[PDB]
C-alpha cells in the first residue's frame, strides 16, 4: 500500500493526539508496556506516561473516500513539532 | 408539612415518629425531632435528618 | 464488529408485535380493580406488558429497569375506523386513485416520463398525482394519455367527510346517507407507486397497535393515590360497548382522532467564581466539595493497584479517598454510610476497577454562555485547591467572561480516558493562546497587571538589591521555576546603586531565549518613549508597555515573539512570571483614585466656561438666521435639519477642545492618566466626561427628537431647537449635571440597554442555525474539502493552502528578521560585498527547498517569491553598503551565510507548518468567525456616524439578509462608477443623463412644464413625454394606445374620446404621475456621490433598484466596475463567481466596523458553500435545492413542526439525517480520520 506521497513530513495534531489517547487505553488495560515499563512511577495519572513515548512502534492509516490507503508508520515520520 | 386529611382514610391522628432505638434515639432517620416527632426549636438539624415526618396513609 | 452505521426511526414489526401478546381485552375494568386490592393485574398493565414498574418477568429483556427495552403485545380492538391521515389525502388530492377502476396511471405514452421516474432520486414522485390532482375520474376511461375519468367521483371537503358522488362534476351533489363512497373500495384499489414502502393498505386504523410502556411512567404513590399516565393509544380498551360494532365511518375517525393523532447532561457542578493568579497558566482549580462528586471508572491497572489502595481506605468523609467502587462482579460496593469495609485483599477485590477522586488532572470542563468561541470551554487542569469559587490563571477571563459580579459558573467532570488525554494535549495548549476566528491572542494581562508592569517599566521607577523580594514570585517563585536568577548585574554605580525598572521585569534565568518588539501605543520621533519598545533577546533595551505590547494585541506581544521562537512551553511560563511579579508590586505602590484625579484645575475651568458662550452664540446665530437665512444653507442639501449637521459638529468641537483641556494640564502622576496611558481601563474620552464636558448624547445617531410638539421636553419653549432643548449635556460628571442632562442621559443610556438586550435577538437564532447548517466539512488529506457524498468544495485554501493559525508577522517575512537578529553568529565582515554572497546563499535555497516536497502546492506557488524577497533584501543590503559605507565596517551590517541559511531554514519550518489539510477541521471554525463577530461588536463602530449622511447604511443585520437572501430587503442599493476619473460636472454631465400643469375641460387633456425644468434637471423632451404616454396609456388598466397625441409644442395629451365615458380618472392618474422619469422603468429615487475619495474626485451611482443590467446604458460607464449587493439578482445578471465575490464581501462590510477582522478564508470558504453547483443559491435558513449540499439543513425550518407528521402519513422520507442528529443518535463520526478501514 504505497500510496503514502500526499502527506506533508508530519502527521497532523488531531492523529498525533488520538494515537496518545489509544496508547493510553493500551497502557491503561493491563500492559503493552514500553521503554521504561513503569520508571516513571507514579499515582493515578493514566494519560501523563505514555505521552512520554517518543518512539511510538504503532501504525495508523490515513484515507479518503474517493481515494485509497495512505498507511504511515509512526516512526518514519516527523511529530508535533 | 402541608399535613392533608382525606375523606375515608385519616391522616388525623398518626403524628409521630421517635421509635427510639440505641443509636440516635432512634437514629439519624429520627434522631432530632422531639416528644412528638414535630418540632426542634433550636438544634443544628443536618444534612438529610428529619425535619418532620408523618405516616401518610393517603388513599 | 458494527454499531449504528444507518439507522432510522422505529415501528410496530407485527411479528415480534403479536408473540408478546398477553391480553387484547381482559375485562370492562383494569388494574386490578375488582379484586378490592392489586396484586398484579391485569396480565397487560402487568408483565409486562412494557416495564413500568419495579419488577416482572421482562420480555425478550432483562432486567429492571432499564435494559428492558420496550416489550409489545397483542391489545387489538378492532374499533371500526379508517385512516384520518388519507382521510385528509383522499380530500385533497380529490380520489387519487380514480375509483373505483385504478387503472393504470399513465398509457403509453411518451415513456419519456416513465423513464424521467424511473431513473431519478426519490422526494418527487408527486408529481405523478399533481398531474392527476383534478383531471382524476373527470377524463375519457380507458383512453391515452392516462387512465382516469371512472367513474365520475370527486371527493368533497365537508370536513373530515369523503363524499364521492358520480358527479358531472359540479352538478351531482346530495346531502342523510346517499351518493357515497366507503374506504374499503381504496383499500381494495391499493390491493407515486411504491408500495415497496409507501402502502396506505396495511396502515388501516382496524388493527391498531400499541407502543410499548416505556414510554408511560406511572407514579404509583405506594398509597393508591393517582396512577395517571400519558397518553396512550391502548386508552380506547374503555370503548367495549361500541367495539361490537358514510357518515358512520366519520363518527367513529372523529372518536378516533381523539386520541390517535395530534449529550445534555454528565458528571457536572455549578459555583460561583472568584479566581487567583497563583494557579500556573495551565492549571486550574476547583472547589474541595466537588470530591464528594463521584462514581469514575479510573479502571486499575497493574502498576497502579497500591497507590489505588492508598485512598481505598479512605471512604465517604476524607478527601483524598474512594468512594461506590466498582467491583469485579459487576455489584459495585459502597463506603459511604454504610462502609464498613477497606479489609481490600490487595489485588483481586477491585481488580478491574476503581474510583478515586480529583487529585491531579483528571481534566474538568468548565461552561459558559454564550459560547463566543470554541474557546469558552477549553482544557485546563486540577488539583485542587479550596474555597468554592473557580479560580484560574486571570489572565484568560477574556474568552470565558468570567463575570464577577457573583453570578455562578458551571463545572464538567469528563469520566473517560479515552480522548481524555487526546483533549488535553490539543485544546489545552494550543486553544488558548491562539484563535483561528481573529488571529489574536485571548490570554492577556486582563487589567492592573497591565499598569503594574507599565509602571515597572516607567523610565522614573528605580529600585534596590533589598527588591529582589518581588523578583522572587516570578522567577524563584512557585512549582516548576526555581531554578537560580542570574541577577541583573548593577545597573548604575554612583553615589548611589540601583536597579532600573526594565530588567526586573524582564528577568528570568532557566532556558534563556531570544525575542524583539516594536511599535506601542504612543507618537514618533526620542519623544519621551512610550513606543518601539525594541526588546533583545530577553532584556528591555527601551519602551514602557501598554495592552498592544503585553496584552492582546496583534503582532507584538509575549506570545508572538514567545509563541513563534521559542516554541510552545515559553509562553505558558513567561505569562506567570507576569501573574506574579507584576501585581505584586502594586501592593507595595498603590493606586488610589481620589477625587483630585478627576478634578480639573480652576485655572482651566475657563477654557470651557468661554467655549460654551462662543459655541452657544453661533448655534443661536445660526438658529436665527434659519429663519432669514443671510449664510446661508442650501447647500447641505436638504437645509431643513442641515442646520443639524452644523450644531452638531459645534458642539463637537466644543467637545474636543474640552476633552483636549481635560488631557493638558493632569499632572502625569495621576490615575486614570495612568489607566489609558496604557490601553489597560478606559480611555481618553472618559477622562474628558469626567472633567469638562459629556455633551453631547443622542438617539440613533442624532440628537434627541422631540414626543412634545415640536419641543423635546417641556421645561423648555416651542419650536426652538438648541444646544438645551435637544439633548446636550455640557456639565462634567464632577460637576454633575441637571434634570435637564440626566433625563437626556437615560435615553442614550437606554441604548445600552437595548443595544444589548436585542443584541441577542438576531445572534441566538443566527449563531445555532450556523452551527446547525454547516457541520459536514471536512478536510481530508488532498488537501480538497468534501461534503456529505464526498463532493468537491475547494481544492486549496487559495493557492497558499494556509489557514490563519499560523499566521506569524509579515506571512512571515518581517519578524523572522528579527528572530535571527538576535541569535548572533559573530564570525563574517563586509569584504566581498556579501550582496553576490547573498545570492549564492539564494542558490543554497533554490536548492534546499526544491527537496520540497510532500504534501505540496503550498512551498513552490510562493517559492519563486521568497526568492523575490531576499534578492529585494539583498539589494538593499547592497544599497546601504555602498552608500552608508562610502571603523566598525557599518556595524558589520550584519547578514552572514549562517543567517541566512537559519532564516530560510525557518521559513521553511513555519511554511510547511502552518499548513492544513492534512488535518483539519476548517468548516466550524469558519462557520464561527462569520457568527460571532456579529455577537460581540455593535458599540463604537456603527454610532461614528455621528453625525453624517452620504453612505454608512448597514451593519451586523446584513448578515441575516446575506445568509437568507430574502427578498425583502429594503436596501437592495446597487452601486456601479460612472465616468469615475472627472470633475463634479465632468460626471454630472452623464448623472443627469441617468434619469406637471393644468389638466383641463372642454375637449383638451393636460399640458406640462416643459419649460427650462426638464432642461436643468435631466434631457428629455416633450416628444419622450408623447412616447411614454404612448406606451399603454396607464399601468395595469387597458387605457389606450391612441396612435397618438401631443399635436403642440407643449403637450396636449388629447383625453381619448369619452368611449369609457365611467372615468375621467384614469385620463388623470395614468398621465399625472412619471412614465418618462424614473431612470430604470421600475427603480427608487437614484443618487449621486460628488465624493473626493482616494485622493481624486470619484462619482457613483448608489441606485436602489433590481435588478443589475440597469448598468447597459450608463454610457460612463465604468463597466469593469459595475458591482452590487443583492445576492440572487447578481446571480442571474452577472456571472457565478462574481456573485461569490460579492458574497465575500458583503459579509467583509459587515465587518470592517471597528477592530473585527476575520479571516478572509473564512469567508472564501462559505462562499464557496454558496456555490457548489455555480448557479448561486446561498445557504439560507429553511433550505437550498442545492443536492451535494447537506440534506440536514432542509429539514431546518426553525422548527419542526406538524409538516413532518403529514409527510409521515403520507410516506415520505425525513432530511433530518445530517451530523447534529448524531449528537441525539449516538455514535462516532466518520470523515477524514473517522472512517478507518485497514
Amino acid at each position: 500500500a504505497n500510496q503514502k506521497r500526499i502527506t506533508t513530513p508530519y502527521m497532523t495534531k488531531y492523529e498525533r493526539a488520538r494515537v496518545l489517547g489509544t496508547r493510553a487505553l493500551q497502557i491503561a488495560m493491563c500492559a503493552p508496556v514500553m521503554v521504561e515499563l513503569e520508571g516513571e512511577t507514579d499515582p493515578l495519572l493514566i494519560a501523563m506516561k505514555e505521552l512520554k513515548a517518543r518512539k511510538i512502534p504503532i501504525i495508523i492509516r490515513r484515507y479518503l473516500p474517493d481515494g485509497s490507503y495512505e498507511d504511515w508508520g509512526v516512526d518514519e515520520l516527523i511529530i508535533t513539532d | 408539612c402541608t399535613l392533608k386529611r382525606y375523606t375515608n382514610q385519616t391522616f388525623d391522628k398518626v403524628m409521630g415518629p421517635m421509635l427510639d432505638a440505641a443509636t440516635r434515639k432512634p437514629i439519624w432517620r429520627h434522631e432530632i425531632l422531639d416528644a412528638d416527632g414535630i418540632c426542634s426549636p433550636g438544634e443544628k438539624v443536618e444534612n438529610k435528618q428529619v425535619l418532620v415526618n408523618k405516616s401518610m396513609p393517603t388513599v | 464488529a458494527k454499531k449504528i452505521s444507518h439507522i432510522c426511526f422505529g415501528m410496530k414489526s407485527p411479528e415480534e408485535m403479536r408473540q408478546q401478546a398477553h391480553i387484547q381485552v381482559v375485562s370492562k375494568n383494569l388494574y386490578s380493580q375488582d379484586n378490592q386490592h392489586a396484586p398484579l393485574l391485569y396480565g397487560v398493565l402487568d408483565h409486562r406488558m412494557g416495564t413500568s414498574e419495579k419488577d416482572r418477568p421482562c420480555e425478550t429483556c432483562g432486567k429492571n429497569l432499564a435494559d428492558c427495552l420496550g416489550h409489545y403485545g397483542y391489545i387489538d380492538l378492532e374499533l371500526p375506523c379508517f385512516h384520518v391521515g388519507y382521510f385528509r389525502a383522499v380530500i385533497g388530492i380529490l380520489q387519487m386513485i380514480c375509483k373505483t377502476c385504478c387503472h393504470i396511471m399513465l398509457s403509453q405514452e411518451e415513456k419519456k416520463q416513465f423513464l424521467d421516474y424511473l431513473k431519478r432520486p426519490g422526494l418527487t414522485y408527486l408529481q405523478k398525482r399533481g398531474l392527476k390532482k383534478k383531471i382524476s375520474d373527470k377524463c375519457r376511461k380507458k383512453n391515452i394519455c392516462h387512465h382516469c375519468g371512472a367513474f365520475n367521483g370527486t371527493v368533497k371537503k365537508c370536513g373530515l367527510l369523503k363524499i364521492i358522488h358520480e358527479k358531472y362534476k359540479t352538478n351531482k351533489k346530495v346531502v342523510r346517507a346517499q351518493e357515497n363512497l366507503n374506504p374499503l373500495v381504496v383499500l381494495n384499489l391499493f390491493k407515486l407507486m411504491n408500495p415497496e414502502a409507501g402502502k396506505p393498505s396495511d396502515l388501516i386504523l382496524t388493527r391498531l397497535l400499541v407502543p410499548p410502556l416505556c414510554i408511560r411512567p406511572s407514579v404509583v404513590s405506594d398509597l393508591k393515590s393517582g396512577t395517571n399516565e400519558d397518553d396512550l393509544t391502548m386508552k380506547l380498551t374503555e370503548i367495549i360497548f361500541l367495539n361490537d360494532v358514510m357518515e358512520d365511518w366519520d363518527f367513529l375517525q372523529l372518536q378516533c382522532a381523539l386520541y390517535i393523532n395530534s449529550k445534555r447532561v454528565d458528571f457536572s457542578g455549578r459555583t460561583v467564581i472568584s479566581p487567583d493568579p497563583n494557579l500556573r497558566i495551565d492549571e486550574v482549580a476547583v472547589p474541595v466539595h466537588v470530591a464528594k462528586i463521584l462514581t469514575f471508572p479510573e479502571k486499575v491497572n497493574k502498576a497502579n493497584i497500591n497507590f489505588l489502595r492508598k485512598l481505598v481506605q479512605n471512604g465517604p468523609e476524607v478527601h483524598p479517598g474512594a468512594n461506590f467502587i466498582q467491583q469485579r462482579h459487576t455489584q459495585m460496593k459502597r463506603f459511604l454510610k454504610y462502609g464498613n469495609r477497606e479489609k481490600m485483599a490487595q489485588e483481586l477485590k477491585y481488580g478491574d476497577i476503581v474510583e478515586r477522586h480529583l487529585i491531579d488532572g483528571d481534566v474538568v470542563l468548565f461552561n459558559r454562555q454564550p459560547s463566543l468561541h470554541k474557546l469558552s470551554i477549553m482544557a485546563h487542569l486540577a488539583r485542587v485547591k479550596p474555597h468554592r469559587t473557580f479560580r484560574f490563571n486571570e489572565c484568560v477571563c477574556t474568552p470565558y467572561n468570567a463575570d464577577f459580579d457573583g453570578d455562578e459558573m458551571n463545572l464538567h467532570l469528563p469520566q473517560t480516558e479515552e480522548a481524555k488525554a487526546e483533549a488535553l494535549v490539543l485544546m489545552g495548549t494550543k486553544a488558548n493562546l491562539v484563535t483561528p476566528r481573529n488571529g489574536e491572542p485571548l490570554i492577556a494581562a486582563i487589567q492592573d497587571f497591565l499598569t503594574g508592569a507599565y509602571l515597572l517599566t516607567l523610565k522614573d521607577t528605580f529600585f534596590d538589591r533589598a527588591k529582589a523580594c518581588q523578583i522572587i514570585a516570578s522567577i524563584l517563585v512557585g512549582k516548576d521555576e526555581k531554578i537560580k536568577v542570574r541577577l541583573p548585574p548593577p545597573t548604575i554605580l554612583k553615589p548611589v546603586t540601583l536597579w532600573t525598572g526594565k530588567q526586573i521585569f524582564s528577568v528570568i534565568l532557566r532556558p534563556s531565549d531570544d525575542n524583539p518588539v516594536r511599535a506601542n501605543l504612543r507618537t514618533k520621533g526620542l519623544c519621551a518613549n512610550d513606543s518601539y519598545v525594541t526588546i533583545q533577546n530577553s532584556e528591555l533595551m527601551s519602551g514602557s508597555m501598554d495592552k498592544g505590547t503585553l496584552g492582546s494585541g496583534s503582532k507584538n506581544n509575549i506570545f508572538y515573539i514567545l509563541l513563534r521562537d521559542w516554541g510552545q512551553n515559553e509562553a505558558a511560563d513567561a505569562m506567570s512570571r507576569l501573574a506574579r511579579l507584576a501585581p505584586v508590586y502594586l501592593s507595595n505602590r498603590g493606586f488610589s483614585i481620589g477625587i483630585g484625579d478627576v478634578t480639573p484645575g480652576q485655572g482651566l475651568l475657563k477654557a470651557k466656561y468661554e467655549l460654551l458662550n462662543a459655541g452657544y452664540k453661533k448655534c443661536d446665530e445660526y438658529i436665527e438666521a434659519l429663519n432669514t437665512g443671510k449664510l446661508q444653507q442650501q447647500p447641505g442639501c436638504t437645509a431643513e435639519e442641515t442646520l443639524e449637521a452644523l450644531i452638531l459638529k459645534e458642539l463637537s468641537v466644543i467637545r474636543d477642545h474640552a476633552g483636549s483641556a481635560c488631557l493638558r494640564e493632569l499632572d502625569k502622576s495621576n490615575s486614570p492618566l495612568t489607566m489609558a496611558l496604557c490601553g489597560s481601563k478606559g480611555s481618553f474620552i472618559n477622562i474628558s466626561q469626567m472633567i469638562a464636558c459629556v455633551g453631547q448624547q443622542a438617539i440613533s445617531g442624532s440628537r434627541v427628537p422631540d414626543g412634545f410638539e415640536n419641543r423635546s421636553l417641556p421645561h423648555f419653549e416651542k419650536h426652538s431647537k438648541l444646544p438645551a432643548a435637544k439633548g446636550f449635556v455640557a456639565n462634567s460628571f464632577y460637576s454633575g449635571l441637571t434634570p435637564t442632562e440626566f433625563f437626556f442621559h437615560t435615553m442614550a443610556g437606554r441604548e445600552g440597554l437595548v443595544d444589548t438586550a436585542v443584541k441577542t435577538a438576531e445572534t441566538g437564532y443566527m449563531q445555532r442555525r450556523l452551527v446547525k447548517s454547516l457541520e459536514d466539512l471536512c478536510s481530508q488529506y488532498d488537501l480538497t474539502v468534501r461534503s456529505s457524498t464526498g463532493d468537491i468544495i475547494q481544492f486549496i485554501y487559495g493557492g497558499d493552502g494556509l489557514d490563519p493559525a499560523a499566521m506569524e508577522g509579515k506571512l512571515e517575512f518581517k519578524r523572522v528578521l528579527d528572530n535571527i537578529k538576535a541569535v548572533f553568529p559573530c564570525p563574517s565582515e563586509p569584504a566581498l560585498s556579501k550582496n553576490e554572497l547573498i545570492l549564492t546563499t539564494e542558490s543554497i535555497m533554490k536548492k534546499s527547498e526544491f527537496l520540497c516536497c510532500q504534501d505540496s502546492f503550498l512551498q513552490e506557488i510562493k517559492k519563486f517569491i521568497k526568492g523575490v524577497s531576499e534578492k529585494i533584501k539583498k539589494t538593499r543590503d547592497k544599497y546601504g553598503i555602498n552608500d552608508n559605507g562610502t571603523r566598525v565596517l557599518y556595524q558589520l551590517d550584519r547578514i552572514t551565510p549562517t543567517q541566512v541559511e537559519k532564516f530560510l531554514e525557518t521559513c521553511r519550518d513555519k511554511y510547511m507548518r502552518a499548513q492544513m489539510e492534512p488535518g483539519s477541521a476548517v468548516g466550524a471554525l469558519c462557520a464561527q468567525s462569520i457568527g460571532e463577530p456579529g455577537t460581540q461588536m455593535t458599540l463604537k463602530t456603527f454610532h461614528f456616524a455621528g453625525v453624517a449622511s452620504m453612505n454608512i447604511t448597514l451593519g451586523v443585520p446584513r448578515i441575516k439578509e446575506i445568509i437568507n437572501a430574502s427578498k425583502a430587503i429594503s436596501t437592495p442599493i446597487i452601486t456601479a462608477q460612472l465616468d469615475k476619473d472627472d470633475d463634479a460636472d465632468y460626471a454630472r454631465l452623464v448623472k443627469g443623463r441617468i434619469e406637471v400643469f393644468l389638466p383641463d375641460d372642454c375637449f383638451i387633456l393636460v399640458k406640462l412644464s416643459l419649460e427650462r425644468i426638464r432642461l436643468l434637471r435631466l434631457e428629455v423632451n416633450a416628444e419622450t413625454v408623447r412616447y411614454s404616454i404612448c406606451t399603454s396609456k396607464l399601468r395595469v388598466k387597458p387605457g389606450d394606445v391612441a396612435v397618438h397625441g401631443e399635436a403642440v409644442v407643449c403637450v396636449t395629451p388629447r383625453e381619448n374620446s369619452k368611449s369609457s365615458m365611467y372615468y375621467v380618472l384614469q385620463f388623470l392618474k395614468e398621465d399625472l404621475p412619471k412614465v418618462v422619469v424614473q431612470g430604470i422603468p421600475e427603480v427608487s429615487r437614484a443618487v449621486i456621490h460628488i465624493d473626493e475619495q482616494s485622493g481624486k474626485e470619484k462619482y457613483k451611482l448608489l441606485v436602489e433598484g433590481d435588478n443589475l443590467r440597469a448598468v447597459m446604458a450608463t454610457h460612463g460607464v465604468k463597466g469593469t466596475r459595475t458591482t452590487s449587493n443583492n445576492t440572487y439578482e447578481v446571480e442571474k445578471t452577472l456571472g457565478i463567481e462574481a456573485a461569490r465575490t460579492t458574497i465575500i464581501n458583503e459579509i467583509q462590510y459587515t465587518m470592517v466596523n471597528h477592530g473585527m477582522s476575520i479571516d478572509r478564508r473564512h469567508v472564501m470558504l462559505l462562499s464557496d458553500l454558496m456555490t457548489y453547483k455555480g448557479e448561486v443559491l446561498g445557504i439560507t435558513r429553511f433550505g437550498l435545492a442545492k443536492m451535494k449540499e447537506s440534506v440536514l439543513m432542509l429539514a431546518s425550518f426553525e422548527k419542526t413542526a406538524d409538516h413532518l407528521f403529514d409527510a409521515a402519513y403520507f410516506g415520505q422520507k425525513d432530511s433530518v439525517c445530517g451530523v447534529s442528529e448524531c449528537i441525539i443518535m449516538g455514535i462516532p463520526m466518520n470523515i477524514g480520520t473517522g472512517l478507518f478501514k485497514l
